[PDB]
């Protein structure tokens, strides 16, 4: 029997319920589940949608959570669902119950801590080749990357690496949404277009350089899609940068041999985001430090120890959780 | 040159060992010098920089290579390397304070009812600016103390105990002198 | 898809 | 040492946290705490009040929850707090996101299952003595009774009876508020005044006979206080009847000798509520059956076994939880 | 008079023993006859009743005393008492069906944009009326089956096994005959 | 007190 390798092949909810009978939590798990269920049911009550639609959705979600195979998948996916639900519900928050827009704080922190307005620096001179070079990681690889990371981490990573990936990705995006709602901020194209004056939630967003991309390949793909968005002032912390950093950290954790590639990818994505005038550098750095700390916790916790002689998941015959106490250089005088 | 009390923590906010915090500190620092890398891209793009920003960006890259060495040697110490890192990080802390003052000066020299409520008050914006700048400065100083304490308690041990062109002579002499400095300061 | 825009 | 009798005299949060380390839950407790924390944080996000006020309130509530003596008191009181918070927050729900008013369902169920409109029956002939006789249990003893029940159950009841009282009272009132928000209904004075036509949430409530009480003792105590309320269409289930039934059931549980008194009290309160034209009889019966089932659970669970030879709490030297399995008449052939 | 299958449950929705459910059933029933008590108050108040409501209310009080005996003897059975209760409850169930039909007939013979939305549609009100009436009727029938099964499984046992003016003769003969009836039906 | 009215 190769239990570690194989997924769950049982289909009876009784097993799940008896596991919940058996499982023992700690304060970590108490606050985890209390917080996540809190957000879930808050979204249930809020989020204007027909009550029958919402009841059916949550009932299907529950019966998907409770059946062992789909249970393990979607129960681990839980934080991602919380992120998505809270994001759209927050799109349905009321206009004058959310904080005022800070159009002056991000340029201040950036010019103070990093020299100049780096978005303006990288956008001083633009052309078509650079427009495409920025369009790729912004609009294509950003959206395709979480699923590719899941597939590659599932096959080539050790077992249960994907659980930690789901946990870290979900909590990163959740804290990102919470901090975007707590602290609103106008992205750089706002200073480019209007300048320094004060904003309000009754103005439409703008693409930036994706407008040039739209002109290039003749659609209107992005102008309409942006200019009626609800996260216009949602440019702190970065979520493009946070996601890119999380994906690259997990690639560098699972594949430690071809590592420079992923750092080059992240720098490509940061340049792409500040090229199209969608972020300040402090935005990307809030996102990146958030993702970094989250991943450090999740790696010196939950995540297992990768092996280097083993090809793919189905050749891993053990789960090995990291150990803070032994591994430290500043040991207990073991020799 | 002589002894000094210099009380230092032996944890990051109590709940974590020094070496893991050391890795986190180095990683947090390396990112913020990727910004200097993008300044050297400002070289190509066309934006005209001035000497102060050039100094900041080149110093950023310099310390970026050094702290990259640090991030490589996290799990297996080497007292030369980490002494160099500690003192270079303290010099960079002084430079960060100088540059933050310079650039704040730089910027402050160079700059119905519902809709009224939706826009933040100028006092609020200045408050947030000061909060975020100071949070960065205190976190910088705390990181600096973490590095110092890690080097000290690397010193008081066993194993971790220090004992080609002008390149390698200069770098190895730099590490040896820096170790001497740190040893006198902390031991 | 309007989340973190892809097509709808 | 008389551990059972004495309250908690420790004052260090470390003990509480180590208890939470030690404590082991079941699905009952998982759903309990998830649901209660969900409602708590939903109220936190909703309930328009200055964010600093709300943060201070919740921080004080937490530090009150975490210190052992006040911890046991207020942590057991938790469902009552959830009830109060959800009630006022629901007072702050938006006007057109809550169901339409049913001004025809309660009279229908009442005339169908209980003969006639009993509120009209008891209000056919009114005077001053009856006005006072109805005013007492409605406006005075109703408000004074939960605290008197707590005091008497604490002194004369066994230890930990008050925990079950808090649990049952809180969950009764919580389900009452939830069912009042799910299913709105116009109380009998609506049919008396307007008749059968359709309502809307932009009309003011009315006292009923408390208007006569106001005229009697010259104030304006009740007319103004009612005619700008937010639970005008909140007359199902009854909460007067639910509270009266819960208090009387607990009195009849702790004091099984002078029991007819409490049944007479409940019948007095039901007459008082249908006299002032504030409830239908189906209202009171929804409230009473809800309270009855809740108390039956809480008594054949959590609640201890009362003794009859023991005077007051501080003479109880044991806690004895009821036992379904042994006590049933339909036993396992024990003799 | 003869045997019959009459399949009955041995739990209240699976999750609870019969006797506790029996107590809950009796308590739920007693309350709903307090309403008859308030009709006899309609006697005093002045509201003019008619013969059908009088019958309903007096029958309510009658069954209220009997089911009160039942609620007293929950924890210690007595097969006469509970057989009387079971059959009297079945007769009361038939009477409840008759009276619900009678009174529903009784009542149906005797009867900008946002504000438009805030008031329930007539279809919704009729739907809720029918839902609440039928929920009561199915719960009545389920309670009746619970009582029947409890009496049956009291029968098949050991201990609980049945063996002054016209008052006591009549009541004890009523219980004995009712036990005979129930025993033939369920045993 | 407006809950389940007493004075405020």
């Amino acid at each position: 029997n190769c239990h570690v390798a194989d997924l769950e092949t049982s289909l009876d909810p009784h097993q799940t319920l008896l596991k919940v009978q058996k499982y023992k939590p700690a304060l970590s798990d108490w606050v985890h589940y209390i917080f996540l269920g809190s957000i879930m049911l808050f979204v249930f009550i809020t989020n204007p949608a027909p009550w029958i639609f919402k009841i059916l959705f949550y009932c299907f979600l529950g019966t998907l959570f409770i059946i062992p195979a789909t249970s393990q998948f979607f129960f681990n996916a839980l934080p991602i669902l919380t992120w998505v639900a809270l994001y759209f519900t927050s799109s349905y928050f009321p206009d004058d119950r959310r904080p005022p827009i800070t159009v002056k704080v991000l340029p201040a922190v950036e010019t103070i801590l990093y020299g100049d307005n780096l978005s303006d620096i990288l956008a001083t001179s633009t052309n078509s080749f650079l427009d495409i070079l920025a369009w790729l990681p912004y609009g294509l690889f950003h959206f395709g990357a979480p699923f590719v990371v899941a597939a590659i981490l599932f096959v080539f990573g050790p077992p249960t690496v994907l659980q930690g990936y789901a946990f870290a990705f979900g909590y990163m995006n959740l804290f990102g949404v919470i901090m975007q709602n707590v602290f609103p901020a106008a992205p750089p194209w706002y200073k480019i277009l209007y300048g320094l004056q004060s904003a309000n939630y009754d103005m439409h967003g703008s693409p930036g350089g994706l407008a040039r991309i739209d002109k290039l390949l003749g659609i209107n793909m992005y102008t309409t899609a942006f200019s009626n968005s609800s996260v216009i002032f949602g440019a702190f912390p970065s979520l493009h940068s946070g996601c890119a950093t999380m994906e690259a950290l997990f690639f560098c954790y699972c594949f430690p041999k071809l590592k420079p590639l992923f750092i080059a990818y992240v720098c490509w994505l940061w340049w792409s985001t500040m090229y199209l005038t969608h972020h300040y550098f402090v935005d990307l750095m809030a996102g990146s430090v958030l993702s970094y700390v989250i991943f450090q916790y999740t790696k010196y916790t939950h995540l297992p120890i990768v092996d280097t002689s083993l090809f793919c998941r189905w050749s891993y015959t053990s789960i090995e959780k990291y150990d803070i106490s032994k591994s430290d250089p500043l040991a207990a005088d073991s020799n | 040159m002589r002894s000094s009390l210099l009380t230092l923590p032996k944890s990051f906010l109590g709940f974590m060992p020094l070496y893991l915090a050391v890795e986190i500190v180095l990683g947090i620092s390396i990112l913020n010098k990727c910004s200097g890398a993008y300044g050297i891209l400002a070289l190509f793009t066309g934006h005209p920089l001035d000497f102060m920003q050039w100094i900041a960006y080149l110093w950023s890259v310099f310390t970026l290579i050094v702290f990259s060495q640090g991030l490589y040697l996290i799990h297996k110490p080497n007292l030369l390397v980490f002494s160099q890192i500690c003192v270079l990080y303290t010099i960079d802390t002084i430079s960060t304070c100088f540059f933050t003052l310079w650039f704040t000066t730089q910027w402050f020299t160079l700059e119905g009812i519902d809709i009224s409520k939706q826009s933040a008050t100028e006092s609020y914006e200045y408050t947030m600016t000061i909060l975020i700048t100071l949070v960065s400065l205190i976190f910088r100083f705390y990181f600096n103390f973490i590095l110092a304490s890690f080097v000290q308690e690397l010193l008081h041990h066993p194993k971790y105990l220090v004992d080609k062109p002008i390149w390698k002579r200069l770098w190895a002499k730099s590490q040896k002198g820096c170790y001497k400095l740190c040893k006198n300061l902390l031991e | 898809i309007v989340l973190x825009v892809f097509f709808p």
